[PDB]
């Protein structure tokens, strides 16, 4: 939300307020443009674009502390998985079990003209993702210990 | 093979293909010798003595040629298989040597076949305890138990854990 802004003199107005010899430069400060209330009080003054400092190691270290800390990386321990998953994954499917009803709707429907049919009900990649990883515990079972 | 129509019938081809069908039992060619039985269908149809004693001796193959071979080998004193019926007694099925034998079964001369034939005397026991014990491999038959008794475990879920990470990361792998 944060803006720059640079007051332009009552002298200057008769010159040009801002003379370019970049188009380009003037084209990424034209990707802004100006505010509604900020065009209210924009006349004795001009926005300047802001863009952030270059970050290295700086991005570096707050990116090593987002998937590992900002984000949940125990990693040591970072891989409920077996117990309330049987709630979910019935609950998921009774679901699809009314949703796919709609799909067998269209396919009965002669839909001559096009018409909505509630489809891409999907929940396929969500039960996929559940079930998958949920099974990708065997490793934890008989390799990450004994 | 050769196509030769003019080729005369042979009293010699007629016995010799029986014998060929004799001798894949010989060799344990089991599939050969059914596909002998087919080489000459006109041949078996009901006639072909000499055709039909192998393929009796086959009916009493899959029966198991341990309980018919004193009538296989009574069957025909001379049918040009003399030399042939003489490898029939070398090609004796040994192959019911899978079960309990000597003491725990003690006597196996009930079948009949040569191998098991005899209940205690030294002609069977050299049979019996040829290599130690008939074919020699495995546990000796008098304190066998029954079997290689192999058995199973249920580790084997380390070793199915291990199958489950290339089916499960598969179906992740398709996306």
């Amino acid at each position: 939300v944060i803006d720059a802004f640079r007051l332009i003199n009552a002298n200057m107005m008769v010159l040009g307020h801002e003379p370019r010899q970049t188009t380009s430069n003037l084209g990424h400060l034209n990707k802004p443009s100006i505010q509604a209330l900020i065009h209210g009080l924009n006349r004795h003054y001009y926005s300047i674009t802001i863009n952030y400092r270059k970050n290295e190691l700086e991005q570096k270290m707050l990116l090593n502390l987002h998937k590992k800390s900002w984000m949940e990386g125990l990693t040591l321990q970072d891989y409920v998985v077996k117990e309330m998953l049987e709630l979910a994954k019935n609950y998921n499917k009774a679901v699809e079990e009314e949703d796919k009803m709609t799909p067998e709707q269209l396919a009965i429907k002669n839909v001559g003209k096009q018409d909505p049919k509630r489809h891409l009900e999907e929940h396929v990649d969500v039960l996929m993702t559940s079930n998958i990883v949920q099974c990708l515990a065997a490793m934890l079972d008989t390799v990450v210990f004994k | 093979f050769d196509y030769k129509e003019q080729l005369p019938e042979s009293a010699y081809m007629h016995q010799l293909l029986g014998l060929n069908l004799l001798f894949l039992l010989s060799q344990n060619r089991v599939a050969e010798f059914h596909t002998e039985l087919e080489r000459l269908p006109a041949k078996d149809i009901q006639t072909n003595v000499y055709i039909k004693h192998p393929v009796s001796l086959e009916q009493y193959l899959m029966e198991g040629s341990y309980n018919k071979v004193f009538l296989a080998k009574g069957n025909i004193p001379a049918e040009s298989y003399t030399f042939f019926i003489d490898i029939l007694l070398d090609t004796i099925r040994d192959e019911i040597a899978g079960c309990i034998e000597k003491a725990y079964e003690k006597i196996l001369f009930t079948e009949a076949t040569r191998i098991l034939f005899f209940n205690t005397p030294k002609k069977m026991t050299d049979y019996a305890k040829k290599r130690g014990w008939v074919l020699g491999p495995n546990n000796y038959y008098s304190f066998a138990s029954q079997q290689q008794k192999p058995e199973d475990t249920t580790i084997p879920s380390t070793e199915l854990a291990k199958q489950v990470i290339e089916y499960a990361r598969q179906l992740e792998m398709i996306v």
